[PDB]
RNA sequence: AGGUCUCGUAGACCGUGCACCAUGAGCACGAAUCCU
RNA sequence: CAGAUACCGUCGUAGUUCCGACCAUAAACGAUGCCGACCGGCGAUGCGGCGGCGUUAUUCCCAUGACCCGCCGGGCAGCUUCCGGGAAACCAAAGUCUUUGGGUUCCGGGGGGAGUAUGGUUGCAAAGCUGAAACUUAAAGGAAUUUGGCGAAGGGCACCACC
């Protein structure tokens, strides 16, 4: 029922940015997060750079 | 709506129109009502031709009778003087009431769960109820309006010359649409008279309220 | 709306104002259609015989659609006319 | 137009030569300031000696120096 | 001052019909004036009008229809001919279908299509359509 | 500068032009 | 992936009991609902992108843009429709445009020039469409001529159907949304121009709502 | 400060909304009933559900509230909405009646009345307030 | 750009009216711009009047007023916030502030 | 004959100024779309 | 005050005042030429005229002045308005304009150079009227919105602020 994907990185250009796409529902806050929500961090490793996912 | 001779003001209802108050108007004068008034009568008080409000009030009432669905048309009141008097109005002639805050969206607002899309408005008062008029101007809804020597005419169709301040002449003047109304409907007689209670549709302060049961029982 | 050889070429024709004789848009959301019913002459029963009657946004928004309708049953004669 | 008889056409003749002489590529075009302070003299080419080059600079936004002549 | 009397009395009744009223006042008359609504009662664009018969200058009581747009007039009166009509034709009516030029030839006040078929020019006062 | 003191200073210039001319006939 | 309409008019477009989009035009009745055009009109109608633009909103903490976008609909034989939306992506952008252009179409008929042979091609008067200081001026034109215009009133005509134009512009004609809704206010202002090819006094057909109060009442509440 | 958040306010509402013949004045009562209705993870948050449920009782006991429409106090409105005189309170025996009101019913539809009287005019055309 | 309909005064078909002086400066001001200040104020407010009643040879005796009128330029009106800025819908209200006491 | 006429007491709109208070080197910036 | 020939304070010259002879300049603004017609209302204002319950000039009558109720014509204005227009602020005129023409005079074609050089002319003088070019420039501007900044105003807060 709710969900949160960011990437930042080299995203055609030189100067890194960082884009983001919520839908859902997100608690940011408190000890649900804890339980609620899974986090996940990888680096991808492109040609140009390395790029990374975070998917909530 | 008068051209015949049982569409006509009988023996009684002009007691009732004098009774209630219905002559006698507000003080200023809308230059669209100017057929309406007779004479200034004086202290600044304007008189309304009872025929005229007779004619306007069988013509809405033959508006309100056209369409064979009752919910479909919507009464609207957003002042103290006519909340109870609307209600009992869509009680008898099958009417859909709205009663106290008239939402910003019932009539535009698609996904809103207040979506109520009627075919035919009728409203107690123009100046008081603004904000139903104007969003009966998005929507292709004809509007019957109760006008007074003072309000604005805009965006009505028909009106009737009326004294909308003193609670007798609105729930009078609410009770003859109903009795109108019901008669062409043909679920009431026309030569029995089946008026049971007059004082139904008069809305009172609540101290009277108080007043009335401890007088009585 | 016709051409040499006859056909109809147009794809529909527009309503027209009963009041100032205006021809309605298909957009203009502030137009009407209002039905009035027609009674019985000796009864003062409802038959369903009707004359509808629609008026343009200006007229409407500009103050002065009672006096149209009521111009319009004076035309009629449904309404009577010593008024 | 603003003078619209019937019998004014003066009017509109002076003054529509009034106001083509207050405009910048008539007034340009017509008198003999324009043609006289100009090196060419109405010509498209021309031929030259060379006697100095010099080499001036750009303007604010990019930096260069620009190679020139003086003819 | 007044110095037209036909001009003013075409922007009244011009101003008359955009408003949307039924029946308008013009304060001067002239023979020209009655031959203009004639040519428009004639062609169905202006209802049965009136005439005021008072000793000063008559005042026309015009019956309004929605079927006129707009009415204009040309100041001054242009000499126009039979081959410099159809550059007035189509740089002032809207459509080659409808409308139709005012101009006073010799032999009455009347509109271009009969004049063409006359074979007769003058000068212009207006339009309408 | 505004245009009244920038005028002041274009009337002193010509009042200086104006003896200039007057006294270099 | 089906479809549930809130308005009566979507239901009663969606039992096939309306027959055609054409008397929702003729009664001035307003669409709320973006899947009874595309009931109505289906593989004729083509859409296609004319510009994105973004705009800037200054904030505490950098520039915060958001992409405006501008669509055409239309099928080559009559309707056409325009609409604007703005979002933060532009997908998001382009979905909402190409939703609410849909909703808001508007008819136009076509006239003759000089001569009525076969079908019609041109504007039948001349029409005048401004908004901001952007005029356009429509003239009728012969037969076989051709769009002659800037190419958005000319993609515009040609959603409109109409081939044969001559156009006259004034002002800032590079802002291509005041110009594009400039020209799309020229095509719809042709209907409220009374020609006298309908004088007559108008037959009232039945109006659906009062038609059908039997099938509403027995559909839905 | 102690100022109860929206979802205490709106649980007490609907908690007091379905749920009135079981509620008394006392803290610890209404407490252990919305312990045994109402589904709380925490013990805080239901104190002060009880808490607020035991103001709304006493100021619903007092006078009728905006908010909430219990069905004890409601067929109570539509009862003085209903409430009837047994005079009509039109059909009185006399009727004052303006004299330009007479020249009126004279030319209408009627002629005589003897339910109507009339009543003298004013001598001074005195009515607007003193602006300038 | 035009920020008020008038021009901040009360001369509408005069062209020039009679200059004043400011009384908090020693502005000239026309007398039509300037912000007026008609005070009616006792000599002893509040606490001296008991005092004074008290220390009177005659009884039943009535306090005299103080009656002036000030003259305001308008950057001494606001300096001394007589009058504030409004909003732009705001602004076009001409009725004065409602008293109380 | 009675002996403090009754109903609640913003009962602060006391004032006006208000010492000196100047300046800021720029390189760091790039606008877009649909599913087999 | 770093400086102060400036803001502030004490004196004080021409001038400020009237007569007579000059110059002809202002944000001389309503930043809106003059005449004529048409196109919503509302309540007041100054003048002139008309009609009408009533009160005062001490109790009856008449006219007059002083009030109240309405109109007519002209003038300074005000409030509301999806009439209509404009880039908008706003305008009952800045409306009746691509559906483009009622009559008529003056005046502007990007920003600087520049109201500048010269010529003519008026004047005792200061200066006024007429009035360029060479060269340089890709912007200079008008309305309105969103942020930041006020030695701008009105409400709240903080011991990384004060008492
Ligand atoms: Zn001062």
């Amino acid at each position: 029922k709710g969900c949160e994907v960011v990437v930042s990185g080299k995203l055609r250009g030189q100067r890194a940015k960082s884009m983001k796409f919520v839908d859902g529902l997100m608690i940011h806050s408190g000890d649900p997060v804890n339980y609620y929500v899974d986090t996940a961090v990888r680096h991808v490793l492109l040609r140009q750079g390395v790029l990374g996912i975070k998917v909530k | 709506s008068g051209a015949l001779d049982v569409l006509q003001m009988k023996e009684e209802d002009v007691l009732k129109f004098l009774a209630a108050g219905t002559h006698l108007g507000g003080t200023n004068l809308d230059f669209q009502m100017e057929q309406y008034i007779y004479k200034r009568k004086s202290d600044g008080i304007y008189i309304i031709n009872l025929k005229r409000t007779w004619e306007k009030l069988l013509l809405a009432a033959r508006a309100i009778v056209a369409i064979e669905n009752p919910a479909d048309v919507s009464v609207i009141s957003s002042r103290n003087t006519g909340q109870r008097a609307v209600l009992k109005f869509a009680a008898a002639t099958g009417a859909t009431p709205i009663a106290g805050r008239f939402t910003p969206g019932t009539f535009t607002n698609q996904i809103q769960t207040a979506f109520r899309e009627p075919r035919l408005l009728v409203v107690t008062d123009p100046r008081a109820d603004h904000q139903p008029l104007t969003e009966a101007s998005y929507v292709n809804l004809p509007t019957i309006a109760l006008c007074n020597t003072d309000s604005p005419l805009r965006y009505v169709d028909i009106a009737i010359p009326c004294n909308n301040k003193g609670a007798h002449s609105v729930g009078l003047m609410w009770w003859m649409l109903a009795r109108e109304v019901l008669r062409m409907r043909g679920t009431i007689s026309r030569e029995h008279p089946w008026e049971v209670m007059p004082d139904l549709y008069f809305y009172r302060d609540p101290e009277e309220i108080e007043k009335e049961e401890q007088a009585a029982a | 709306m016709q051409n040499d050889a006859g056909e109809f070429v147009d794809l529909y024709v527009p309503r027209k104002c009963s009041a100032s004789n205006r021809i309605i848009g298909a957009k203009d959301h502030a137009s009407i259609q209002m039905n009035v019913a027609e009674v019985d002459k000796v009864t003062g029963r409802f038959n369903g015989q009707f004359k509808t009657y629609a008026i343009c946004g200006a007229i409407r928004r500009m103050g002065e659609s009672d006096d149209s309708i009521l111009r319009l049953a004076k035309a009629d004669g449904i309404v009577s006319k010593n008024f | 137009g603003k003078c619209r008889g019937l019998r004014t056409a003066r009017k509109l003749r002076s003054h529509r030569r009034d106001q083509k002489w207050h405009d910048k590529q008539y007034k340009k075009a017509h008198l003999g300031t324009a043609l006289k302070a100009n090196p060419f003299g109405g010509a498209s080419h021309a031929k030259g000696i060379v006697l100095e080059k010099v080499g001036v600079e750009a303007k604010q936004p990019n930096s260069a120096i620009r190679k020139c002549v003086r003819v | 001052v007044r110095m037209n009397v036909l001009a003013d009395a075409l922007k009244s009744i011009n101003n008359a019909e955009k408003r949307g009223k039924r029946q308008v006042l013009i304060r001067p008359c002239s023979k020209v004036i009655v031959r203009f609504l004639t040519v428009m009662m004639k062609h169905g664009y202006i209802g049965e009008f009136e005439i005021i018969d008072d000793h000063r200058a008559g005042k026309i009581v015009v019956n309004l229809t929605g079927r006129l747009n707009k009415c204009g007039v040309i100041s001054p009166r242009f000499d126009v001919q039979l081959k410099d009509l159809e550059k007035w034709q189509n740089n002032l009516l809207p459509s080659r279908q409808f409308g139709f030029i005012v101009l006073t030839t010799s032999a009455g006040i009347m509109d271009h299509e009969e004049a063409r078929r006359k074979h007769t020019g003058g000068k212009i006062l207006g339009f309408f359509f | 500068m505004r245009a009244k003191w920038r005028k002041k200073r274009m009337r002193r210039l010509k009042r200086k032009r104006r003896k200039m001319r007057q006294r270099s006939k | 992936k089906e479809w549930l309409p809130v308005t009566k008019l979507g239901r009663l477009v969606k039992d096939m009991k309306i027959k055609s989009l054409e008397e929702i035009y003729l009664f001035s009745l307003p669409i709320k609902e973006s899947e009874i055009i595309d009931f109505f009109l289906g593989a004729s109608l083509k859409d296609e992108v004319l510009k994105i633009m973004p705009v800037q909103k200054q904030t505490r903490a950098g520039q915060r843009t958001r992409f405006k976008a501008f669509v055409a609909i239309g099928d080559y034989n009559g309707h056409v429709g325009l609409g604007v939306k703005c979002s933060k992506e532009v997908a998001t952008a382009i979905r909402g445009a190409i939703i609410l252009a849909k909703l808001s179409i508007v008819p136009v008929r076509r006239g003759y020039w000089g001569n009525k042979i076969g079908k019609p091609h041109t504007v039948p008067c001349k029409v005048t469409g401004r908004c901001g200081s952007v005029l356009v001026r429509l003239i009728p034109a012969p037969r076989g001529t051709g769009i002659v215009s800037a190419p958005v009133p000319k993609k515009l005509l040609m959603m409109a159907g109409i081939d044969d134009c001559y156009t006259s512009a004034r002002g800032c004609t590079a802002t291509l949304g005041n110009f594009a809704k400039a020209t799309f206010d020229a095509i719809s202002k042709t209907y409220s121009y009374l020609t006298p090819d309908l004088w007559k006094e108008t037959v009232f057909t039945k109006s659906p709502y009062q038609e059908f109060t039997d099938h509403l009442v027995k559909t839905h509440t | 400060g102690r100022v109860r958040t929206k979802t205490v306010k709106k649980a007490a509402r609907v908690i007091i909304e379905k749920y009135y013949t079981r509620l008394g004045n006392d803290f610890h009562t209404n407490k252990r009933v919305c312990e045994e209705i109402a589904i709380i993870p925490s013990k805080k948050l239901r104190n002060k559900i009880a808490g607020y449920v035991t103001h709304l009782m006493k100021r619903i006991q007092r006078g009728p509230v905006r908010g909430i429409s219990i069905k004890l106090q409601e067929e109570e409105r539509e009862r003085r909405d209903n409430y009837v005189p047994e005079v009509s309170a039109l059909d009185q025996e006399i009727i004052e009646v303006d004299p330009d009101t007479k020249e009126m019913l004279k030319l209408l539809d009627f002629g005589s009345l003897s339910n109507l009287q009339v009543t003298q005019p004013t001598v001074g055309m005195n009515f607007k307030t003193p602006r300038g | 750009t035009k920020k008020r309909r008038n021009n901040g005064r009360a001369k509408k078909g005069r062209g020039h009216v009679q200059p004043i002086r400011c009384t908090n400066c020693a502005r000239c001001v026309p007398k039509d711009k300037a912000i007026k200040k008609f005070v009616i104020r006792n000599i002893v407010e509040a606490a001296a009047v008991r005092d004074i009643s008290e220390a009177s040879v005659f009884d039943a005796y009535v306090l005299p007023k103080l009656y002036v009128k000030l003259h305001y330029c308008v950057s001494c009106a606001i300096h001394s916030k007589v009058v504030r800025n409004r909003s732009r819908e705001a602004r076009k209200d001409r009725t004065p502030p409602p008293r109380f006491r």
